[PDB]
C-alpha cells in the first residue's frame, strides 16, 4: 500500500484528453512559487529606543514557512484570510536546503535605510519584534555581516537575497514555538533580519510603514513529502 | 539627417549603490580618484610580495596556550591516573586557557593564537587541530602520558584516565622527548561546527563539540641534580584539514583602545553633533556671567546632553569619565568658607541645568571644594529653589579650548 | 664522549671568521627572501657590495640569565634591529666592518649560542 | 622551528574528508574583504566655520587598519561590539601596497556635495575632526587634487576608490599616534579625504549625518605576516 496505491481500478471510461499544464493556457503549471507575499506591519516613533544608532527596528526570523500568523483588527488581510499560499505549501513538507528572496518596502521615509542577515543567530521567535521592546544585544548592527544599505530618496523597495547558511544536513520548516533542542535554533530558520535607518533623527509624525514581502529562491527545494495537516476554509470565515 | 530612434524604453530598476556585501568573483564599479580613468592597480616587484592571505597558511602557525607546572616531588598530584591538563576542543580556546591581562575598569586582553583570531571571523568550522606539547625537561627526566579526544564532552566531571583509554587517545614518552604533536580528529554529528565564542546577540556561548585530556600513566621522575619542575607549553594549530564556513561579527576586538562604556550608568556625553564643547556664557542664563558648557560661538548654540536614563537621582551630580579640559574660573559665599581663587582648573565635576526639554551642562573644578559647591547644586535644583538663589555657580572669565571630542560623564 | 677526541663539531665558514656548532640548529625565516629589484631605483649612483666585510659573523652581545630573574616572559634583549653600534662613549664605528655612509640594505642571518649543563632545563 | 612546525606527530585517525571552502556552502572562503564597514557619525550647524565656502566639513585620514576606536553612548556599534573585521585582519601583518574604496552617505542633506583626496598630506590624526574645529588651511578644497562632485538630488551615496599614492616600497599599517618620524606620515596613509558641501547655505535644523563605509581593494595586498596581538571579547561587554 503505496502513499499511490490502486487496488482493482473500475475505470467506465477512457482518459481524459491530455493538455499540457500550458497549453488551454499559456503557463506551465507545476509547484514552484516566486509569488511575493506580506510579512509585517507599520512602526512609529514611541517604538524606538532613547538612543536610536546602530539600533535596528524590526529583528525579522527567517522561516520559509512564514510567521506564526496573529489575526488583528487593523490588519484584516491575516484575519478574513489565512496566510499565503507559502506556508501552506511548506505545511507538506519537511526539509528545505534553499535560500530566501525578500523585496522589502519602506514609506514614510525619506532616508537611508539598511538590511543585514545574521545566519548563526538562532531562529527561537516566531514574531517580530519591534524597537524599545527589543531584548537587548539584538537589533545592534553588527560589522561583517552580509548587509545591503540604500537610499529611500532612489528607490524605497529593497530586493535582497538570503542565503542558506547552516551545518547540517537540511533545514527544518513548520519548528515549533516555545520550549527546546539544538535542531531548533540552528537548523530550522535562515536566522534573523535587521532593519534599521542609518540616522538617529526622530522617525516623522504619520511614522513609518514596512511591508515585507518575499518568494522562494532555486538553490531551494522541498525535500521530503509529508502528510497535508488540517486546513481552515477562508470562506467560513464570518460564522 | 537627424534619423529618428522609435526604440522601446527599457524597464529599469534604479539603485543606490552597488553590493556591500560582494567580496569576491564579480566587478565593482566605482568613481577611481586617478588620473588614469581605466583598470588601474598597483604596480609591484619581487620586493612586494603577492597578498599573505591564504586561511590554511594563517592558522597553520603555531600560538602559545596558558603554560603549567610538572611537578615530581609532589606526593599527592604526582601519582598514576591524576589529570595534570584539559581543556574543551574548538579552533577558538577557551579563555581561561589563554594568557591574559586584566585592567581595572577596563577591558580583559586575550592572548589568542592564529587559529582562534581567524576562526573568530567566521561562524562556523571544521577540521582536526594539532596541540604541540613542549616540555622544558633534560635527558634525566623520564615519564608517560595519555593524551585523549572525548567526543560530546565539554567537562571532566565524570572524566578519568581508565576511561579516557576508550576513546580516541595517544601514549606520549617522555624520555629524551622534550617535543611532540597530538593531532585531534574532528569527531561530530554534523559537518560543522558552531563559533563557541560570537557577537554579542545572545545570553549564552555556544558548546565545544569535544573535551581534550591529559592524564598521568607513569609519574614523573627526576633526581637530586636536576630541577623537579618541567613546566609544560601547550601550543595549537590548524591541521591540513581545517576550514572556516561564514562571516560574521567578529567575537574579537582590537586591544589598542581598551576603553569601554559598560552597563554602567554613564552620563552620555552630550548628543552627536553638539561637540567638541568648550566653557562660555549665555545671555538667558544670569546675563552671561557664569559658565555654561557651549558647542558654538553662534547665540542660541548650548551643548545640549542626550538620554538621561530615568533611574538617576534627582540630586547626583556628574563627573568626567574620559578625556577633560581645562578653563579659568567665584567669590566667597555668605555663611560658608566656599571660595574659589581665580586661577586654571581641570574639568572634573558638573550639574544639569534642565530648560524644557533640552539638558545643558554646568561646569565645575575637579577639586575637593568643587565636589562640595556642585554637591549643593544639584540639591537646590532638586528643590526648585529661585533661579536668582541658586547664583552663587562658578563664574565666566573668557573662553576656554576646545575638546578633542565627547566628554563622558557619570552619577 | 666516545672519542679520545670529543664527539665530531660542525662548522660554519665565511669570510675570515669560522663557527662551531655541535648540535643540531632551530629556524625560521623572518619572509619571503628575495633579490632586491627597486632599489636600483632609488639611487642614481652606483651601489658597493663588500663580501669580505659584511658576510662576515660578528659577535655583538652577551647576556647572563640567572633563575631568581628568570620569569615566564622575561626579556632577555631587546633592541632596534639593526643596531650594532658600540663606542667608548654612547655614541656607526669605523672599527669593523660598518660604514659611514648616508643610505644601505642587506640580509640579515641571527644565531644564538647558549651553553647550558646536562642537568639544567629551561 | 618554523611558525608551523610538527616534530613528532601523533595522529591517531585519519584526516577529515576534504570540502572546499565552497561546497557544503556555495562560497570560497580566503581572507579577502570587500564588505563595507562604518567610519563616522553626524553633524551640525554650530560644528562650521563663520564663512562655509570651500571649507570642507570632514578631514579623513585613510587607514587600512581603520581610525582609532573611540567608545560613546550615542554611537553603540563601537562600543558594545569592537571596530569591524578590516582592522582585526590588519593587526596580523605589517605592509599593504593597495587602494581603499570608499563608500559615503550623505542624508540631511539635498543639496551637493563634494570628496577630494590628498595623497601627499601627512596622516598625522588618528581621529576625524570637523568644521571649526578643524586646523586651519585643512579642510579648504584644493585644486589640482583627485575629487568626485555629486548632487545629492540624483544619488545620496558617493562611491569613490582612492589610489595609493607613496613614495615608498611599502605601505605601513598600524601606525602609532602621537610622537614621532618620515614613515608614520607619509608611508602610512594613503592620505587625507576633504568632505564639503557646494554651498555656503547653513546647515537645516535637523543637521546632516555622514556614513562612511569602506573596503579593500584587488591591488591591495597583506605583504608581511606578523604575530596577532591579544584581543578582546566582544562576548564580555557587560560586565
Amino acid at each position: 500500500t503505496p502513499n499511490v496505491m490502486q487496488p482493482t481500478p473500475l475505470l467506465p471510461t477512457t482518459n481524459d484528453g491530455r493538455v499540457t499544464f500550458g497549453e488551454a493556457f499559456n503557463d506551465l503549471k507545476d509547484l514552484a512559487r516566486r509569488y511575493q507575499l506580506y510579512w509585517e506591519g507599520t512602526i512609529l516613533e514611541g517604538n524606538l529606543r532613547a538612543i536610536r544608532r546602530n539600533s535596528a527596528l524590526v529583528q525579522l526570523p527567517l522561516y520559509p514557512h512564514g510567521l506564526r500568523i496573529q489575526p488583528d483588527v487593523n490588519n484584516p488581510i491575516w484575519n478574513i484570510m489565512r496566510d499565503g499560499h507559502i506556508p501552506v505549501i511548506s505545511s507538506g513538507f519537511r526539509y528545505f536546503r534553499g535560500g530566501l528572496r525578500l523585496r522589502i518596502v519602506v514609506e514614510g521615509l525619506n532616508s537611508c535605510v539598511w538590511v543585514q542577515h545574521h545566519p548563526d543567530r538562532p531562529s527561537i521567535f516566531s514574531r517580530p519584534i519591534i524597537g524599545r521592546y527589543i531584548a537587548a544585544k539584538d537589533a545592534y548592527r553588527n560589522h561583517a555581516y552580509a548587509a545591503y544599505v540604500q537610499n529611500m530618496s532612489v528607490n524605497r523597495t529593497i530586493e535582497v537575497e538570503v542565503p542558506f547558511y547552516q551545518p547540517g544536513l537540511y533545514g527544518m520548516l513548520n519548528a515549533s514555538d516555545n520550549n527546546t533542542s539544538f535542531d531548533r535554533l540552528r537548523f530550522t530558520g535562515l536566522g534573523d533580519l535587521l532593519i534599521g535607518i542609518e540616522g538617529e533623527q526622530p522617525i516623522p509624525k504619520e511614522g513609518i510603514e514596512i511591508s515585507v514581502y518575499y518568494s522562494i529562491a532555486d538553490d531551494f527545494s522541498f525535500n521530503i513529502f509529508c502528510g497535508f495537516p488540517p486546513m481552515v476554509y477562508c470562506d467560513e470565515t464570518y460564522s | 539627417d537627424n534619423p529618428p530612434d522609435p526604440t522601446p524604453a527599457k524597464f529599469f530598476v534604479p539603485i543606490p549603490s552597488h553590493s556591500w556585501a560582494h567580496g569576491t568573483n564579480t566587478s565593482e564599479p566605482t568613481n577611481t580618484l586617478r588620473l588614469d580613468g581605466g583598470v588601474v592597480g598597483v604596480g609591484r616587484s619581487d620586493d612586494i610580495g603577492t597578498s599573505d592571505t591564504a586561511i590554511s597558511g594563517i592558522i597553520g602557525v603555531y600560538g602559545l596556550l596558558k603554560p603549567f607546572d610538572w611537578n615530581a616531588n609532589d606526593t599527592g598530584r604526582n601519582v598514576g591516573g591524576h589529570l595534570l591538563w584539559s581543556m574543551p576542543v574548538h579552533p577558538q580556546v577557551d579563555k581561561d586557557q589563554v594568557i591574559q591581562v586584566m585592567t581595572q575598569s577596563k577591558l580583559t586582553q586575550y592572548y589568542l593564537p592564529p587559529i582562534s583570531v581567524v576562526s573568530s571571523l567566521y561562524a562556523y568550522t571544521r577540521g582536526s587541530i594539532k596541540y604541540k606539547f613542549l616540555f622544558g625537561n633534560n635527558p634525566r627526566h623520564n615519564a608517560r602520558l595519555l593524551v585523549a579526544y572525548i567526543p560530546g564532552i565539554s567537562s571532566d566531571n565524570r572524566l578519568t584516565l581508565e576511561r579516557a583509554r576508550n576513546s580516541a587517545h595517544v601514549v606520549f614518552s617522555l624520555n629524551e622527548v622534550s617535543e611532540f604533536v597530538f593531532t585531534v580528529p574532528y569527531i561530530t554529528d554534523t559537518m560543522w561546527w558552531p563559533r563557541k565564542y560570537g557577537g554579542p546577540q545572545a545570553a549564552g556561548e555556544f558548546v565545544a563539540p569535544s573535551y581534550i585530556c591529559m592524564f598521568i600513566l607513569n609519574p614523573l621522575v627526576a633526581m637530586e641534580s636536576v630541577p623537579s619542575i618541567v613546566t609544560i607549553v601547550p601550543m595549537i594549530a590548524a591541521g591540513d584539514d581545517f576550514e572556516v564556513a561564514v562571516p560574521a561579527q567578529p567575537a574579537v576586538g582590537l586591544s589598542r583602545n581598551i576603553d569601554v562604556i559598560y552597563p554602567k550608568d554613564s552620563i552620555i556625553s552630550f548628543k552627536s553633533g553638539y561637540f567638541p564643547v568648550y566653557v562660555g556664557s549665555w545671555h538667558s542664563f544670569f546675563d552671561s556671567t557664569k559658565a555654561i558648557l557651549r558647542y558654538g560661538a553662534v547665540s542660541d548654540h548650548i551643548a545640549q546632553l542626550g538620554n538621561i536614563p530615568a533611574n538617576v537621582n534627582r540630586k547626583a551630580f556628574w563627573i568626567v569619565v574620559g578625556d577633560t579640559i581645562k578653563f579659568k574660573t567665584l567669590d566667597k559665599i555668605n555663611g560658608t568658607e566656599w571660595f574659589i581663587p581665580e586661577g586654571e582648573y581641570t574639568l572634573g565635576y558638573g550639574v544639569v541645568w534642565r530648560d524644557g526639554a533640552y539638558a545643558y551642562m554646568v561646569p565645575y573644578p575637579l577639586t575637593p571644594l568643587g565636589e562640595k559647591i556642585a554637591q549643593y547644586t544639584a540639591s537646590l535644583l532638586a528643590s526648585n529653589t529661585a533661579i536668582s538663589q541658586i547664583r552663587p555657580i562658578p563664574d565666566y572669565i573668557v573662553d576656554s579650548a576646545a575638546s578633542k571630542d565627547n566628554i563622558l560623564w557619570s552619577p | 664522549m666516545d672519542r679520545p677526541e670529543g664527539s665530531e663539531e660542525r662548522t660554519v665558514q665565511t669570510s675570515n671568521v669560522v663557527l662551531g656548532e655541535t648540535n643540531i640548529e632551530s629556524q625560521d625565516i623572518a619572509s619571503k627572501e628575495y633579490s632586491p629589484t627597486w632599489d636600483r631605483l632609488a639611487s642614481s649612483e652606483v651601489s658597493d657590495e663588500y663580501p669580505m666585510l659584511t658576510d662576515r659573523w660578528l659577535f655583538w652581545k652577551s647576556v647572563k640569565w640567572e633563575v631568581n630573574d628568570s620569569a615566564f616572559g622575561k626579556m632577555l634583549v631587546q633592541e632596534k634591529f639593526p643596531q650594532s653600534w658600540v663606542q667608548m662613549d654612547v655614541n656607526i664605528p669605523n672599527f669593523i666592518p660598518f660604514n659611514i655612509h648616508q643610505y644601505m640594505r642587506a640580509d640579515f642571518e641571527v644565531k644564538i649560542y647558549v651553553n647550558p649543563n646536562d642537568f639544567v632545563s629551561g
